């Protein structure tokens, strides 16, 4: 594995969860048992390392 | 109020209008 960068759009493959985008700051309160979140547009909106 | 009463990256592209909203 390797680290991640912000404001530079890249591809992310978290254990089979694949996607492309910028990895920017999360600023919303989440439940402790979350693995990943979604937005209104049915898209993977949040990711946890 | 017309603008306010009226209330995205999945391969589609909402091309901005040639004539700007302004």
């Amino acid at each position: 594995s390797t680290n991640l960068v912000k404001n530079k759009c890249v591809n992310f493959n978290f254990n089979g969860l694949t996607g492309t985008g910028v990895l920017t700051e999360s600023n919303k309160k989440f439940l402790p048992f979350q693995q990943f979140g979604r937005d209104i547009a049915d898209t993977t909106d949040a990711v946890r390392d | 109020l017309l603008f306010n009463k009226v209330t995205k990256f999945n391969g589609l592209t909402v091309l901005p209008p040639l004539l700007t909203d302004e």
